[PDB]
């Protein structure tokens, strides 16, 4: 109240938030599928004893051969050009910003974590992922200080403002919003990390190629468990899942670290994403292949005995990734010639938008 | 304003909003009005464009309210090109 | 199951506050902004980890690393073993902010969600961040602590979770994290003074540091709680005896390493022999609040309302009798590995 | 069992547990049933060593379950030094 504009503001989210949009009936749906979730779902979770580590990846602290291990690291770090490291510093915050992702699918009526240690198929999942993912985190971490590439301190701070900033991925407590968000955002990252290991093998870091890849093949076993999930929703209720899904690409996945801030850029986000988007990693064309993926994956074109307005919501879903695409393709023949920018990431050093 | 423009205005504007036939065009109808969303401005722009052999640009694209406010910008790039 | 984590052994209660209750606090919101946001370090002006490590970007990092080894050389494994439970209690953060996230009249309703509470919750967690990835690295760059067996032990942690016994009442909350972020200010007051005397002043300052930290988040939920007693003396006291009563349990209590089944046990009584942590402090810890709420000199409580609060005062001289006794009839301690530190042996 | 010891067993009891002595308490009378915490039982034995000056290791504190069982064992320690 009574307020100005503040010297250090991070970006706020820009719409009035809308909570519990979901019917409180349909929480019941969830406890019955308490047991399916462990029989269906829970599978997908590797067994910790048989993770990998960020320390599998990263060179040896506790044998001799520490030194060099290192010292090679940097070697080959330094003939990755800034541009990629942008990209991957992006990532890094991301993954770095974990606690949000496990409080926003706490969030979620029916199957939120009621306790923190809730015995609950959907609670053992959330805590059991959130596990997987703090390794992503702690090993680029690990490895973007190593290489020295990096304004380490610069990296700590975008990541305190996004953390402090949170997200809204506008999911409004529904399990139904907030699982087609997670489908979709969790195969984002496949198709991400995919293009940056494949990116890095050619650079020829055939280390830091396995460390991306790796993260990849986490990512789609969380892919899996998601469109499952949802899959069983559409098998339940075909209605509320549509209009849901529906309701989420005309909202658009809005990504989850998108009010990233470093004291210095207003819009780091987009000029992060731009430079993504120039390199390949992830591109407007994806988002389209994303949002395909699922259509195909849970049937949506072969639903029957939708509502008046659940059909309108039907159609718009499986007629968007063309429509995307095409405007996709105009964008690029009317788009200007990119300018150069600094990035307090990589010391001010500047790369191509 | 010439009566060949705004003939075929008409076909994509109800082509692509899904509208038949049957509901009444004239030539100050606004996009608002026929019900469409902010995607639809441009993917109504977007076929004209094949269907005319003109590219507008972005910048007088947004300009745009009714059917005659576009049908007369495609006058104009038509008189420079043909 | 062969690998099993150990998991909390008791029903779990929930939503124990009364629902009327909850407006209390979006009646404080306007109170939490001017009170309790203050609190918080402004990001521009917050310490990073990077400026206590060894700078990668500069040509000293090769000797800066080298002295960070050197030094580490000297520090005996039975601290290492009680630096690593922090860096391993710190890093499951997640589980805090989701805990903090059940709090009926407070949780973040949308994970940016604009109210005081989930500013703070949100801020709050930003600030912790750094305690993990600071001694995370550092514990890295030592080289003294097999890294897999740490790592593996913090995703059987963040598998695991928590229970605090807070049952969704900010009330049990807020003096639970009153409580337990006090502990790990003097927890790493001590470690902070103790690696100083093993000559690592650049880790000393490390410990020194968060400790710093601690405080201030310490005198932002003392506050809050200071709020309910005078608000609702009656509750806040008879919460504040249950969760004595249960007994404040460790937030990292359910530490698993897949070796060690109670792997917590082991290493609280080595912060317990170092005297980093023991049970003398739990009763001062007590007691201040205690002294810092005025809960001596609260008047006007219901029938169990002073039976909760006569019981509540008399705590940390009772705690603190029991604990000389434990100590006297004490059994010589065994020596034990820790996969941590490579199934090197230190003293319970 | 010998009722002197009881009756400082008794006793102690109540000024821990902060009875009056028209509260009954017999031989057979239980720890919990008396209204005490699993601290109020390790207190009154702490108590009872300071009285009587000889001291209980924990390994036989558990089989605690009455005044009697308590009583018994304070004659068998007393039996050890005296
Ligand atoms: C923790 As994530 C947003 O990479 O699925
Ligand atoms: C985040 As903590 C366990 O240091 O209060
Ligand atoms: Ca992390
Ligand atoms: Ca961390
Ligand atoms: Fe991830
Ligand atoms: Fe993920
Ligand atoms: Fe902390
Ligand atoms: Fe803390």
């Amino acid at each position: 109240v009574e307020n100005l504009k503040k010297p250090f503001m991070p970006p706020r989210e820009v719409h009035v938030q809308v909570t519990h949009s979901m019917p409180p009936q349909k929480i019941e749906i969830f406890k019955s599928l308490d047991n399916w979730a462990e029989e269906n779902i829970l599978v997908h979770l590797k067994p910790v004893e048989k993770c990998w580590q960020p320390q599998d990846f990263l060179p040896d602290p506790a044998s001799d051969g520490f030194d060099e291990q290192v010292r090679e690291l940097r070697e080959r770090a330094k003939e990755i050009p800034d541009d990629y490291f942008v990209v991957l510093v992006g990532d890094m915050i991301t993954e770095e910003a974990l606690p949000t992702y496990q409080t926003m699918l706490n969030t979620l009526d029916g199957v939120r974590d009621e306790t923190g240690a809730s015995p609950t198929s959907w609670a053992i999942w959330t805590r059991a992922w959130t596990a997987e993912e703090n390794r992503h985190g702690d090993l680029l971490n690990k490895y973007l200080y190593l290489s020295g590439r990096v304004d380490m301190r610069q990296i700590e701070k975008t990541i305190q403002y996004l953390i402090g900033s949170g997200m809204d991925p506008r999911t409004e407590n529904s399990p139904y919003l907030g699982f087609i968000y997670t489908s979709f955002q969790e195969r984002a990252t496949f198709i991400s990390h995919g293009n940056t290991a494949r990116q890095a093998k050619e650079h020829g870091d055939i280390k830091l190629a396995q460390i991306c890849g790796t993260i990849a093949a986490d990512e789609k076993r969380h892919e899996t468990a998601y469109t499952k999930i949802v899959e069983k929703l559409f098998e339940i209720d075909p209605d509320g899942t549509v209009l849901a899904f529906a309701d989420m690409m005309r909202k658009k996945i809005s990504m989850p670290a998108h009010l990233m801030y470093d004291g210095r850029d207003d819009n780091l986000f987009d000029h992060f994403s731009a430079v993504a988007q120039r390199l390949g990693v992830y591109t407007a064309k994806d988002y389209a292949d994303i949002l395909e993926f699922l259509v195909g994956r849970w049937k949506v074109d072969k639903l029957t005995g939708l509502s008046a307005e659940g059909q309108k919501a039907q159609d718009y879903v499986c007629r968007l990734p063309p429509r995307i695409r095409r405007l996709e393709e105009r964008a690029q023949g009317r788009a200007k010639e990119a300018p150069t920018m600094p990035f307090s990431w990589i010391f001010d050093r500047q790369v191509k938008l | 304003a010439k009566k060949e423009t705004i003939d075929k205005v008409s076909d994509i504007v109800k082509e692509k909003l899904a509208l038949g036939a049957d509901v009444v065009v004239t030539a100050d109808s606004e996009f608002s009005k026929l019900g469409a969303d902010s995607l639809d401005t441009v993917e109504i722009v977007m076929n004209l464009e094949e269907e005319f052999g003109i590219n507008v640009d972005e910048d007088k694209a947004q300009d745009i309210s009714t059917i005659q406010q576009a049908a007369d910008v495609i006058e104009g790039l038509l008189e420079k090109k043909a």
